[PDB]
RNA sequence: CUAAGUCAGAAUCCCGCCCAGGCGGAACGAUACGGCAGCGCCGCGGAGCCUCGGUUGGCCUCGGAUAGCCGGUCCCCCGCCUGUCCCCGCCGGCGCCGCGCGCCGGGACCGGGGUCCGGUGCGGAGUGCCCUUCGUCCUGGGAAACGGGGCGCGGCCGGAGAGGCGGCCGCCCCCUCGCCCGUCACGCACCGGCCGUUCGUGGGGAACCUGGCGCUAAACCAUUCGUAGACGACCUGCUU
RNA sequence: GUGGCUCGGGGGGCCCCGCGGGACCGAAACCCCCCCCGAGUGUUACAGCCCCCCCGGCAGCAGCACUCGCCGAAUCCCGG
């Protein structure tokens, strides 16, 4: 359908280089939560790797000089463009494929997401190697929204709690109806784990 | 923006500033919207309009216009300009604006006496002009076979 | 030739004709190296029928069979298109609108109900068995035909 | 009824980096994702279907205004389990990201 | 925090390379990554295999440091590891995976059913039972 | 002073104020008879070009990895609508209530953090996953009779981050069939063995044809001003 | 096995009568128990863990579907 990868603990190339076959292949991609998005190495030397790219702009001109976007959704999307064709007309027909948002908004809210373990942090870092979460690095070189974003989030890890404690309810419910009807659902129940289900 | 919210009565002075011709327009302007606070039913929806914003809207202004029928020029188009209102809680700063709707708003009540006040405003203009008149540069000798 | 996995009185897949994944019954080859395909009438809607190796999924899912009787008769020009295609006297005046017919046959229709005479009754001996021939053979997703197993 | 044909996804031609052989293409099926599965797939007619402007016959109905490109799965290609296949006429290079119906029907059970 | 050890007598199970499947006793360690492991009774061979292939299991064999095979496998059948296996909640669910690939096409045309009727008992009878908590909460 | 962890720190570096406002979104105002009309909203037809993909769905906890998950809890305080409902409490119509309250407080609270133990954990409360089942017709059993359907009505929500809608309810009409097993009967379902939309399609765009509810202009030029100006642009004035 | 030690676990005073003539028939420890159980030390050191080596003497399954480590095909062919 339309994948939806979570951010969350992911590294940045090995995610990027993920999502980038998958858009030449044809199926649209859209990451959220980029701003928890970690990243191999120290904190400082990585700031440094980008106060080293803000530099090289030919200053007073956009046109001799670069685009910094800062913002976690559009650094990651950058370092995506990176790994595809774009001069092409198949790059930039692949490309806007790909959608990067900062949080989560409300269309992806109650969409369930999907991690990508190859290149989740927990699996491809030793556990003593440093890390740098991609927040604080764009919070430091000029994101202007690491609170709003942030007490946007405090509104909605509350409200799936809300959502999941009447989602734990009701398999309770299920759970328990399984004794009640358990005397009249026996050859069934009986058929299903003779093929494999249910043990 | 979220939602906005417009007077029942607006003064005939700044329903010019939406057109371009007041000679040729029939002045149609902001008619249906006068309704709504005529009849019970817009009220009920009006009312909602500021509950919400009650509840969501973080920063509020409002949009107030000058006086032109006072002032000695050949303009009779107000100028509508938002203004922050900056206090208490959301819902208070709301309801000081519903209040102060359609009133007149005084200097003093906005500002004192030895403030320190920030002027922002268009320059003047003097056109198109050379580099010498423009960023000071200095003048070349007298003696320069081209434009010294 | 037939593959090792068919056997007389097993469950197919047909794949290519009008009906594209009705389950069956395969009752013999033929002379003609092509399978005769059977399944009955009442179950769904398919008669006495050629069909050929290649396009057929085998199951492992069989039946006991000994109704193998009723030699061949089976052709083309018999049930063929004759209104729109060129035979119809092997001539070529204006047709395709002027003479509509398809030739329909009566020794077909007691040959049919005199062969799932002997299948039908060993079809019903598994229960569910009909209710599984009835529907009809569909991917999902999910469904991966090199990891599922026939 | 469902579909009756496998996925699969144009992913390209057969290129060795700047020679573009372009009479042998270089399908992805959806769910074989390693070799050694993929010796149920080859050897099966597909299929490259898209609509088009002026009408074409259909085989067993009336004109509409589909038309396919036949073609056949030759052999495995690497390691992911991406097949090689050829084409009867070589495929329009439009379709390189689009849907191609691998049929089932010619059987090896 | 740590509950299950590699120690001389544990009884490993493998799940890559040509023995996957098989449980297998773990006799004595030569490095990190190899283990030189047996299984008398799970028809597989004395040799050494990595690490990186073996699954921990709860139970513990006896030996001393290192045996021939006549005293694993007495060791082995005293404890009854060949039912002690079978009876684990994790074998059912081997077994599980390994009758769900085993389905003929026949057969999940029965769990299609089976799973169909199933599905609205406990529909209907969550209703009745989503209609008493609510009674009950006023 | 460093390996893990932590502090002070500067004309640097990054942001703020300040200057422009992206083949970038916003909110709101108005929407062309004084017509032989052009039109916007709800109902429903019939053609005539086109642009293309697709070929069940998955409506959501947080988060760790040298740990996590699910449960019942008599135990414990509370973030709770001034922490909500009954009530001793002053007075009236003080056993009862608030035409006023304050819940000091006993007690009632669906919840959640905490306690405790009881289960799983190469995770079955499993994305190695879950949900939906796509040939038509008698009767005769099983769950079912708190079941279904009608772009139904009236309210509640709940939603703003790119709610742009989804859900809950009260009422209206008829059915007892819709699911799983049986028996019986079927238009030989056309290809005779054989190819391409089987579906999300009431897909998007545009031009001509069917009612009711209802709509009645703004921009630019010509003119004027000089708060602007090389010509454009800009700031302004013109039947009360 | 024994040896000195350290750590946890089983509990250990008691009946009977329809609140009474007196104590939750409850473990309660400021603590006590063993000829009790499960582990870390050093110890001589058995054959109730073994391992290796040396005398004499058993058919065992063949380069193994017990998938521990070779090279091959007048010692080589069959089926798809």
């Amino acid at each position: 359908q339309v994948l939806v990868l979570d951010g969350r603990g992911h590294l940045l190339g090995r995610l990027a280089a993920i999502v980038a076959k998958q858009v030449l292949l044809g199926r649209k991609v859209v990451v959220v939560r980029c701003e928890g998005i970690n990243i191999s190495g120290n904190f400082y030397r990585n700031k440094l790797k980008y106060l080293a790219f803000l530099r090289k702009r030919m200053n007073t001109n956009p046109s001799r000089g670069p685009y910094h976007f800062r913002a976690p959704s559009r650094i990651f999307w950058r370092t995506v463009r990176g790994m595809l064709p774009h001069k092409t007309k198949r790059g930039q027909a692949a490309l806007d494929r790909l959608k990067v948002f900062d949080g989560i908004p409300p269309p992806y809210d109650k969409k369930k997401r999907m991690v990508v373990p190859a290149a989740l942090k927990v699996v491809r870092l030793k556990p003593t190697r440093k890390f740098a979460y991609l927040g604080r690095l764009a919070h430091e070189v000029g994101w202007k929204y690491q609170a709003v974003t942030a007490t946007l989030e405090e509104k909605r890890k509350e409200k799936a709690k809300i959502h999941y404690r009447k989602k734990k309810q009701l398999m309770r419910l299920r759970k328990q109806a399984e004794k009640n009807v358990e005397k009249k659902i026996s050859k069934f129940t009986d058929v299903l784990k003779t093929h494999g289900l249910l043990v | 923006t979220f939602k906005t919210v417009f007077a029942e009565h607006i003064s005939d002075e700044c329903k010019r500033r939406f057109y371009k011709n007041w000679h040729k327009s029939k002045k149609k302007a902001f008619t249906k919207y006068c309704k709504k606070w005529q009849d019970d039913a817009g009220k009920r929806q009006l009312d909602k309009d500021f509950s919400s914003m009650k509840k969501y809207c973080q920063v509020i202004r409002v949009l107030a216009h000058t006086q032109m029928r006072l002032l000695p020029l050949r303009q009779k188009k107000a100028h509508l300009m938002e203004i922050q209102v900056n206090g208490g809680t959301v819902a208070e700063k709301l309801d000081w604006a519903r209040e102060r709707l359609e009133q007149q708003v005084p200097v003093s009540q906005v500002f004192g006496q030895d403030e320190m006040i920030d002027v922002i405003g268009v320059t003047k203009g003097k056109g198109y002009k050379g580099v010498t008149s423009r960023w000071h540069t200095k003048k070349l000798p007298r003696k320069t076979h081209r434009g010294l | 030739k037939l593959r090792a996995s068919i056997t007389p009185g097993t469950i197919l897949i047909i794949l290519t004709g009008r009906h594209r994944g009705k389950r069956v019954v395969f009752l013999k080859q033929l002379s003609s190296g092509l399978l005769l395909v059977t399944g009955p009438l009442s179950l769904n809607r398919v008669p006495l029928r050629r069909t050929h190796q290649k396009f057929v999924i085998a199951t492992s899912t069989k039946i006991d069979i000994s109704g193998v009787k009723i030699p061949k008769h089976l052709t083309d020009a018999y049930f063929k298109k004759k209104k729109l295609r060129k035979p119809r006297h092997q001539e070529g005046e204006i047709f395709d609108t002027e003479k509509e017919k398809y030739e329909i046959t009566e020794q077909r229709k007691v040959d049919q109900k005199a062969v799932d005479s002997q299948i039908l009754p060993k079809i019903k001996a598994v229960p569910q068995l009909q209710g599984y021939l009835r529907s009809v053979f569909a991917l999902t997703n999910g469904v991966y035909p090199h990891k599922l197993v026939f | 009824s469902g579909r009756l044909w496998c996925k699969a996804i144009f992913a390209g031609y057969k290129r060795g980096l700047r020679n573009q052989r372009e009479h042998t293409a270089l399908l992805k099926i959806e769910g074989v994702y390693a070799r050694d599965e993929t010796e149920f797939y080859l050897g099966k007619r597909c299929a490259y279907v898209y609509k088009a402007k002026n009408n074409t016959v259909t085989p067993g109905g009336k004109p509409n205004k589909t038309r396919v490109i036949w073609g056949k799965v030759t052999r495995a290609h690497g390691n992911s389990g991406m097949v090689r296949a050829k084409f009867r006429s070589n495929l329009p290079a439009k379709a390189i990201g689009h849907r191609i119906r691998v049929m089932l029907y010619p059987s090896r059970i | 925090v740590f509950r299950r050890f590699v120690e001389v007598g544990r009884v490993a199970y493998v799940s890559f390379g040509p023995h996957a499947g098989k449980l297998v006793a773990i006799v004595d360690v030569i490095d990190q990554n190899r283990a030189l492991v047996d299984g008398p009774c799970t028809r597989v061979r004395r040799q050494a295999m990595p690490f990186k292939c073996m699954q921990l299991t709860d139970f513990i064999l006896k030996f001393p440091h290192s045996a021939r095979q006549k005293y694993v496998r007495k060791a082995w059948e005293k404890a009854d590891i060949n039912t002690k296996w079978a009876a684990t909640r994790w074998a059912k669910k081997i077994e599980a995976r390994e009758r769900k690939a085993k389905m003929t096409d026949f057969d999940r045309y029965k769990v299609m059913k089976a799973k169909k009727m199933r599905n609205r008992i406990i529909k209907n009878e969550v209703k009745k039972l989503q209609r008493a908590a609510l009674l009950k909460a006023s």
